[PDB]
């Protein structure tokens, strides 16, 4: 299970939790509870953006693989003589 | 063949020269006004110890190749084994003679077997895609190729094993293999 | 969600609850220990459910989840017969180990429970991962928690013990990692269903064997690479010791069935005599030193070394009964060493504050319930029939004998010497005079807690000693796949 | 002394001192002719002997279904 | 953008002598670097091995632009240490979003937040930091022998000035003197190497040097021994600046002598720029055909330094008791890994090199931030330790001894866990990001036949793990020697806090204690993010590892 | 060849010096002048104004570096009172 959006929403929640723990501040007081939807929301944004980087990275790597095979093919056809 | 004495002398010079350099730094770093002749009075043993070790290393490896008439990694091992013993000889403790010999012998043999990339590497100069491809899908080999290296028995009994063992047993113990029958009516 | 991921997820939830429940209720530490214990029970319930659904004769990995989202390092989970019993051993041992420390952990209780819960997840992941590099990642992940567990809760020599187990395991593992990385480079991955189809060339196998063997001999441990165990298994808290001897020793054994048998068959067969000389030497040397060991917990720790030599020789036998016996002995050792560590590190130690044998004598007079379970456990350690220990020792020893007779004959001498140190240690503690004159106060017998962790462990060894089919039936088909060889009129059918 | 309160034990100082010597004895090992000879015998000689015997008898014998008119020897 | 920020900041700084402006100037330097990131982010929509710029004196590659952004991001993170006060007052009645954005709190903050601390009163500190950054970005982008020399002096000279900017510290002025003196020697080797290149080739262009080398790599009147020999002298000066062994001796003294906040920038920024610049130079001089040139390859100096940095970095760290000297020797050990990946020039080693440098920079960053934050957390603690009482420049380097961390897990457990996670990542325990970094370098080295160096790497790692374990033992295995200040919480010492609305009308008053003083959020959040990146890397690795894969494929693109 | 001998002289400044850190700065200046001397003679042999331009930038940078080093030494002397290493 590596769903990017859910994972990075969770990552933001863990950042706030660890930060509160490092600060030795209580994990849940009511007037501070808006921070978890915030940190998780920023985490969700980071992961929608990572989603689109992955799409570009995949296309770039797919083009590279074809070029290597195309390079391999022509060199092989050149050696046919 | 090679000259063990001549090659050993060069070995002593190269590492004795380095030891002489380290002797000069110790003399330069001396606090008391001892002089320029401290090179061979105080730090002189350091240069001598270095010349002794690298000379011993180049002598014994060269000798090891001559005795075995072979040029492989082992010779760098005995060379280091002897060089390490010479290193430990200065301390005067037998355990340090052996332990220092072992480390030098192991380190120098290991470097020579694997070909440490200290000055270059064994460049394949071939198609690395084809090398990894061949090793990757060489899933099934001729059986004889395996048998040539693990042999027969220990649970490896290819078809016709019994006939060969019958032949093998006759050639050694002079006994023909005729197992009895468990059925009286045959 | 796969049931195997649920297995890894439940303990993490309990860690989360333990670390956050202070915000919903000074919470009593009883509440913390209740959460951790129930967390382990649910993990055990899930493993039981998996086993009920598990099929005994499938060569496909079961309860797997499709990824279709490949990355550089993806956790793939799957189970077959050669891993299902190690998963069960881990989920049965973990609740018992928690109850064994219910009262003896007095400070830093939250940290103790979180480490044990994290240890449960990491050790389970070792048995379930379907990739060879995933195996190393989980195998090595347990070291920092183990370092912290020993150092926060160990006895007087805990620092030297914590360093020893960390540096020994790391050093050995670094040679295994180099072996794994070479495999990853030749094949292109370490996923089991791909690497097991590869055929490494013989010289590659030899240098792959060395490096994997160095690590597994450090972790077995073989004699001469075992001082980390004689320190760590003794200085550890009781729950740490149970986990360290019942599950952590089993990692190198399950590792042989994944990393050596299918992919290094030719090197394994050609080097079995080196393995057997080391295993034979370990059986004798460890046995003689166990006889002269005066720390009661160190004596139980040293007998683990002698038993692990027999499963190591059984795992290199290349015979069905030797391989099944190795798994059977591994499991039987887990119940018996857990019980003997409870008897020494948890019952004697809590009552006296000392681990020296010279202070104990005649405990039967005042502690009949302890002496009854302690004796049955000492018969298990001696491999007495009706324990699963006899079934595993016999099958392991038969396979070792049939593979290499001189090695089996020496290994068989364990039947004499395991009895010697087990009976000697039992006699000196429970028998051997009236109650020791060093005891000023009288001692109470087993508390209900102590009784029911010993009774449970003793129950498993005896029930499986009478009907070992409960494990063998789920072992036969999968363990066939790791045997190497052919019969002449059975092979190459047309 | 170690977490939970344990029962009163007449902790005999001589026995405690013997237990301390055993825990710390590694700090005082030295290489002597005796210790080197013993260490070499246990670590090298005996294991290499079993290793040599295991090597030389590997595959020598098989018992399975051997009848009269046959040999236990395979090699 | 970086040049405009420097000049505009200088002009504002020139006409001010107000030291309360230092915190504001630091915050503006953060804003300026964020724009620099934006402009370089827009400059990543092409594929090229390199485009020469500005008459061919500079160049840009995808790799150049990625590490421009990375240098900016590490510099924004380090700039927080001088942009926010270390401690804050937090209470549960000023925690809502309406309170933070519309209400205000009034209390006597000067002593609590350390308003007039030394790192808050150096006006030109963010400006000198930007000069070092300009030196580093320019060196990444340098296409030319004269541009190389100018860039390296610009970055080096700012680093000397940074090491001495605490002019009232005898320790700081001493470390600045040492850095400048031995760094001047190393700059001469760089200028000598660049000069021997020019007098032999007749060109200052790196392109032209690569062309001459490419033709000379064929398989007699002007056999080109000079190129390897020049780059050998050239490389030694760069080995000094990354503090690789055996040119390492300066850094454990300098890093320990200068104040810890300065060390964070000084110890991290320079290695990134020199290693990235070395990468391209290593690739384009690699003799493909085994000729006489390969026999004298200058890159063996990198491999020898790698060997020596593995051994010196781990062995010498065993008996270090000062925490900052241990980090210096820990860096030299990690530099040995980086140098091994650079020396083996393969697609796998270049991937390993790129990933290793970025993970090491964020990890060494986490260690410095945790060390600073722990030092700023002892504000409400007291110790009667006699050793701690004889420490020098306690304000500049609050934590100087490993023994000062004894029992810190009982003072703050989650911050102690973050330190332990970071240190275990340095060891290379799976599944932390440090293990995967070490794993990748070992893979490539083994795949290219560097077995002997692979084995020395694993053996040194066990030795290095000893002093790492020793820090962790100190934090966890013992009781602390620090006790909370009795007077900070004495049941009768309350300071007053006023809560006011947007109209400056009092809403409520509250009495406060030392227990209401916390680490400031910028430091806790930064430690938390990086600690979770180290910990959870196994679930986040795809895009980060793919970036290096694409970058190397471009650099090797035949 | 004169430039080579001058570079040696600057190199030997460090070899012959245990206690005089002011001589350390001077040795760096001799080495920089030696390297600049070599560039200048080579660019005259190769008819290249770029070599002269390179020399001018080394002079500027060497001058700027002397300024920083003398500044750092002054910040050091103010707290110490000596530029002498007790060796
Ligand atoms: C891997 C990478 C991806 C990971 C992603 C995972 C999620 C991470 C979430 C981080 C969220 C940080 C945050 O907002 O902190 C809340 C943090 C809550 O902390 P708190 O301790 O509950 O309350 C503050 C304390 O009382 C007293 O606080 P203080 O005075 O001690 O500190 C004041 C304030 C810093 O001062 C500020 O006012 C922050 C300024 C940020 C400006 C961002 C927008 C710029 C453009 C403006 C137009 O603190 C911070 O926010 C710390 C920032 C550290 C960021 C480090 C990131 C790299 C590591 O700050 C607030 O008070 C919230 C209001 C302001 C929020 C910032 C603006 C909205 C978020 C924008 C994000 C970017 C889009
Ligand atoms: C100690 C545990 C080793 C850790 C596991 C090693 C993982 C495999 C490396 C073994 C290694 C060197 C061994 C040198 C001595 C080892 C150290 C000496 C004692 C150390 C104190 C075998 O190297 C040998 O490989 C043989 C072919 O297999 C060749 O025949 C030999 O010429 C070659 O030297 C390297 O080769 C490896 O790289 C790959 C490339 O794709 C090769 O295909 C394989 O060859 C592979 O194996
Ligand atoms: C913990 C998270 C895991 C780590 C995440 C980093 C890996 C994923 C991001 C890697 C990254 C930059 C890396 C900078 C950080 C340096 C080091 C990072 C520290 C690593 C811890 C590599 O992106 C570059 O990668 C290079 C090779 O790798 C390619 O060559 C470049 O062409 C490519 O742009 C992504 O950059 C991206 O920015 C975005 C702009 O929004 C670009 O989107 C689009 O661009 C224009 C049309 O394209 C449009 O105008 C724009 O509207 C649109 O938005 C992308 O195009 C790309 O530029
Ligand atoms: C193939 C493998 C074959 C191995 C054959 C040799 C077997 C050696 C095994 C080495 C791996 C375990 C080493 C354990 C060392 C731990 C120790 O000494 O105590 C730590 C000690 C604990 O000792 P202590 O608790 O008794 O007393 C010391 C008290 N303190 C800790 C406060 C100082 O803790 C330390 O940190 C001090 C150590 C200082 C530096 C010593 C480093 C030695 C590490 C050697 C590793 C080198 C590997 C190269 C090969
Ligand atoms: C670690 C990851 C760092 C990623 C940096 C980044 O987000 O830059 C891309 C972005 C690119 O922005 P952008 O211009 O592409 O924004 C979107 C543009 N439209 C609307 C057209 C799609 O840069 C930034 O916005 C952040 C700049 C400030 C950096 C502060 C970090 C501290
Ligand atoms: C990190 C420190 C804080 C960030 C410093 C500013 C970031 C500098 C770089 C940058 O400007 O990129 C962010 C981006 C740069 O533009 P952008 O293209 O990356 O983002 C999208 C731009 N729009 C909104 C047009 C689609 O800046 C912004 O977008 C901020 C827009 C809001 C302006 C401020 C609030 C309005 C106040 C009214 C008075
Ligand atoms: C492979 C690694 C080889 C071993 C490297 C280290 C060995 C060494 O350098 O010598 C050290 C050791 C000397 O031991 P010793 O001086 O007697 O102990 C006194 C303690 N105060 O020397 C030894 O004890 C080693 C002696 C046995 C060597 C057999 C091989
Ligand atoms: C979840 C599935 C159900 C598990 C809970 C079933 C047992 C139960 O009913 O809870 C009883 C348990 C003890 O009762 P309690 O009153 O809390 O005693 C302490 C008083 N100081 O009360 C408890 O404290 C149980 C707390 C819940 C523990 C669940 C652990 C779940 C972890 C993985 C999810
Ligand atoms: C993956 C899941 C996350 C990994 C585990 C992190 C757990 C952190 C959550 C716990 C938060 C917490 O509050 O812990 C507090 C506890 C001590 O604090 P406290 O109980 O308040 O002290 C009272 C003193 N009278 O402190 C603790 O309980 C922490 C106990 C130590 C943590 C485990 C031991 C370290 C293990 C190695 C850590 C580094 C490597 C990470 C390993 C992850 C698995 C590979």
């Amino acid at each position: 299970m590596v769903n990017r959006i859910l994972f990075w929403t969770g990552f933001g929640l863990a950042v706030r939790f660890w930060q509160l723990g490092i600060e030795m501040r209580p994990f849940f007081n009511r007037k501070s509870l808006w921070a978890y939807p915030l940190f998780g929301g920023v985490g969700a944004s980071f992961g929608y953006w990572l989603q689109s980087i992955d799409e570009k990275q995949t296309k770039m790597l797919e083009e590279r693989k074809q070029a290597i095979l195309e390079k391999r093919a022509r060199r092989a056809q050149r050696q046919a003589e | 063949p090679k000259d063990a004495v001549h090659l050993g002398l060069k070995g002593a010079a190269v590492v004795g020269g380095i030891g002489l350099l380290f002797a000069a730094v110790r003399t330069s770093l001396a606090r008391k006004n001892v002089g320029p002749w401290a090179i061979f009075t105080r730090n002189g043993k350091l240069a001598a110890t270095f010349a002794a070790v690298g000379g011993a290393y180049d002598f014994t490896r060269a000798a090891a190749a001559n005795l075995r008439e072979k040029e492989d990694w082992v010779n760098n091992g005995i060379g280091g084994l002897f060089a390490g013993a010479t290193m430990g000889l200065t301390t005067g403790r037998i355990p340090r003679v052996l332990g220092f010999a072992a480390l030098t012998g192991v380190v120098l043999a290991t470097a020579e077997y694997a070909g440490s990339g200290l000055r270059g590497v064994f460049k394949r100069d071939v198609d690395e895609y084809e090398r990894k491809e061949f090793l990757r899908k060489n899933r099934r080999r001729p059986i004889e190729e395996t048998l040539a290296e693990i042999g027969e028995g220990r649970g490896i009994k290819p078809p016709g094993y019994y006939e060969r063992r019958a032949q093998r047993l006759k050639e050694k113990y002079g006994v023909d293999i005729n197992p009895v029958c468990a059925d009286p009516d045959q | 969600m796969s049931l195997l991921y649920v297995l890894l997820i439940i303990p993490i939830i309990g860690i989360f609850l333990i670390s956050t429940i202070d915000s919903f209720y000074f919470f009593n530490v009883s509440y913390y220990k209740k959460i951790a214990l129930i967390t382990t029970i649910l993990n055990l319930i899930v493993s039981l459910i998996i086993y009920i659904l598990f099929d005994f004769s499938n060569n496909q990995f079961q309860f797997i989840q499709e990824n279709l989202d490949l990355s550089f390092y993806d956790i793939y989970l799957g189970v077959d017969g050669v891993s299902i019993y190690f998963v069960l051993l881990t989920t049965i041992i973990m609740p018992i180990a928690l109850v064994s420390n219910w009262n003896s952990i007095t400070n830093n209780i939250k940290s103790y429970l979180i480490i044990m819960l994290l240890l449960e997840t990491l050790l389970l992941a070792v048995f379930l991962v379907l990739d060879v590099l995933l195996f190393y990642i989980f195998f090595e992940s347990i070291l920092p928690p183990l370092f912290i567990l020993i150092g926060l809760f160990g006895s007087s020599n805990k620092v030297r013990a914590s360093f020893y187990i960390f540096l020994y395991t790391l050093l050995g593992s670094l040679f295994l990692l180099l072996s794994i990385l070479t495999m990853s480079s030749i094949v292109g991955t370490t996923y089991f269903d791909v690497l097991l189809k590869s055929s490494f060339e013989y010289t590659t196998q030899l240098f792959l064997f060395f490096g994997i063997f160095i690590a597994f001999a450090v972790k077995t441990p073989v004699w001469g690479l075992n001082s980390w165990l004689l320190r760590a298994h003794v200085e550890s808290p009781l729950g740490g010791s149970i986990v360290l001897a019942a599950i952590v020793l089993k990692l190198s054994l399950y590792g042989v069935f994944r990393l050596i048998l299918p992919i290094l068959p030719q090197a394994s067969l050609n080097l079995t005599y080196i393995v057997y000389a080391i295993g034979a030497i370990t059986v004798l040397y460890a046995s003689f030193s166990t006889l002269r060991t005066v720390d009661v917990k160190e004596l139980i720790a040293y007998s683990s070394v002698a038993h692990a030599a027999i499963y190591l020789m059984g795992v290199f036998s290349n015979t069905i009964q030797g391989l099944e016996g190795a798994i059977l002995l591994g499991l039987a050792h887990g119940f018996v060493s857990s019980g003997l560590f409870i008897c020494a590190g948890g019952i004697l130690y809590d009552r006296t504050g000392t681990r020296l044998i010279y202070f104990f004598r005649g405990l039967t007079q005042i502690m009949p319930l302890f002496s009854l379970f302690f004796f049955i456990l000492c018969l298990g350690n001696a491999g007495t029939p009706l324990t699963l220990n006899f079934v595993g020792e016999f099958m392991s020893l038969y396979g070792t004998l049939e593979r290499l007779p001189i090695a089996g004959m020496l290994a068989s001498t364990s039947i004499i010497f395991s009895a010697a140190y087990s009976i000697y240690m039992y006699n000196r503690i429970a028998f051997g005079g009236s109650v020791s004159l060093y005891f000023i106060d009288c001692f109470r017998d087993l508390t209900k807690r102590e009784f029911f962790i010993l009774f449970t462990l003793v129950s498993f060894t005896v029930i499986l000693g009478i009907y070992p089919s409960f494990v063998l039936d789920g072992l036969h088909y999968n363990i066939s796949s790791v045997v190497y060889g052919i019969e002449p009129n059975a092979s190459y059918l047309t | 002394m170690a977490g939970l309160q344990h029962y009163k034990i007449a902790m005999d100082p001589a026995l405690v001192r013997l237990g301390s010597m055993i825990s710390n004895r590694y700090k005082y090992f030295r290489w002597t002719k005796r210790t080197a000879l013993v260490s070499f015998m246990y670590v090298v000689v005996v294991p290499s002997t079993i290793g040599y015997l295991a090597y030389k008898t590997d595959g020598l014998w098989d018992l399975r279904a051997k009848r009269r008119g046959d040999l236990i020897s395979e090699r | 953008m970086i040049m405009i920020s420097i000049l505009s900041l200088l002009l504002s700084t020139s006409v001010t002598l107000r030291r309360d402006m230092s915190i504001l100037f630091n915050r503006i330097s953060i804003i300026a670097l964020a724009y620099c990131i934006l402009h370089d982010t827009m400059s990543l929509s092409f594929i090229s091995k390199g485009i020469g710029l500005h008459g061919g004196l500079l160049h840009i590659t995808n790799l150049t632009q990625i590490f421009h952004i990375f240098i900016f991001i590490i510099s924004i993170l380090i700039l927080q240490l001088t942009s926010f006060y270390p401690r804050k007052v937090w209470i549960p009645e000023y925690s809502s979003l309406k309170d933070i954005f519309f209400n205000k709190i009034l209390y006597y903050r000067t002593k609590i937040i350390n308003k007039m601390g030394e790192h808050m009163k150096i006006i030109e500190y963010p400006l000198i930091l930007l000069f070092v950054i300009s030196g580093a970005v320019f060196l990444i982008s340098t296409n030319d022998l004269v541009s190389i020399f100018l860039s390296i002096e610009l970055q080096s000279y700012g680093l000397y000035l940074l090491s001495t900017i605490y002019r009232n510290s005898e320790l700081s002025t001493t470390g600045g003197l040492i850095y400048f003196l031995l760094g001047g020697l190393s700059s001469c080797f760089i200028l000598l190497g660049t000069s021997l290149l020019y007098v032999n080739s007749g060109t200052t262009s790196l392109d032209g040097l690569y062309i001459l080398n490419s033709i000379s790599d064929v398989n007699s009147w002007y056999k080109p021994y000079y190129l390897n020999f020049s780059l050998l002298i050239f490389s030694i000066g760069f080995l000094f600046k990354v503090s690789a062994a055996p040119f390492h001796f300066w850094s454990p003294d300098v890093y320990d002598a200068i104040p810890t906040i300065v060390t964070t920038f000084v110890a991290i920024i320079a290695k990134i720029s020199i290693f990235i610049f070395l990468l391209e130079l290593v690739y384009y001089t690699n003799s493909n055909a085994n000729s006489y040139l390969s026999e004298f390859s200058w890159t063996y100096a990198l491999l020898i330094s790698s060997l020596l940095s593995l051994i010196i970095g781990t062995v010498v760290g065993l008996t270090q008791f000062r925490i900052k000297r241990l980090l210096a020797y820990s860096t030299i050990s990690h530099v040995g890994f980086i140098l091994l990946a650079l020396s083996v020039s393969s697609i796998e080693s270049t991937q390993a090199f790129i990933f290793y440098l970025i993970q090491y920079s964020i990890s060494n960053l986490n260690a410095f931030f945790i060390l600073i934050t722990i030092g700023f957390s002892l504000y409400g603690y007291v110790t009667n330790n006699k050793e701690y009482k004889s420490l020098l420049d306690k304000n500049n380097s609050p934590i100087q001894l490993i023994s000062q961390l004894k029992g810190y897990f009982y003072i703050n457990p989650l911050l102690s866990l973050s330190l332990a996670i970071t240190i275990f990542s340095f060891v290379g325990v799976p599944p932390l990001v440090g293990f995967f970094a070490k794993q990748m370098v070992l893979s490539a080295a083994l795949d290219n036949g560097y077995i002997f160096l692979s084995l020395i790497a694993i053996i040194t790692s066990v030795i290095g793990a000893v002093y790492y374990l020793n820090v962790i033992k100190e934090i966890f295995f013992y009781s602390p020697e620090h006790e909370v200040n009795p007077v900070l919480n004495e049941s009768d010492s309350n300071f007053s806090l006023r809560i006011l609305n947007e109209k400056n009308v009092l809403i409520r008053s509250v009495l406060l204690k030392g227990r209401n003083i916390f680490i400031s959020s910028p430091f806790s959040i930064t430690i938390s993010i990086i600690t979770n990146v180290i910990l959870l890397f196994i679930f986040m690795n795809k895009e980060w590892l793919s970036m290096g894969t694409i970058l190397v494929q471009i650099l090797f693109s035949a | 060849n004169i430039t080579l001998i001058l570079f040696l002289i600057g190199i030997l400044g460090f070899v012959l010096n245990r206690k005089n850190i002011i001589l350390m700065l001077i040795s760096i200046e001799i080495m920089l002048l030696s390297i600049t001397f070599l560039i200048l003679l080579s660019s005259l042999n190769m008819d290249d104004i770029i070599g002269q331009t390179y020399a001018i930038y080394i002079i500027v940078v060497a001058g700027a570096e002397s300024a920083i080093g003398l500044g750092i030494l002054v910040a050091f002397y103010r707290l110490r009172g000596s530029i002498a290493i007790e060796y």
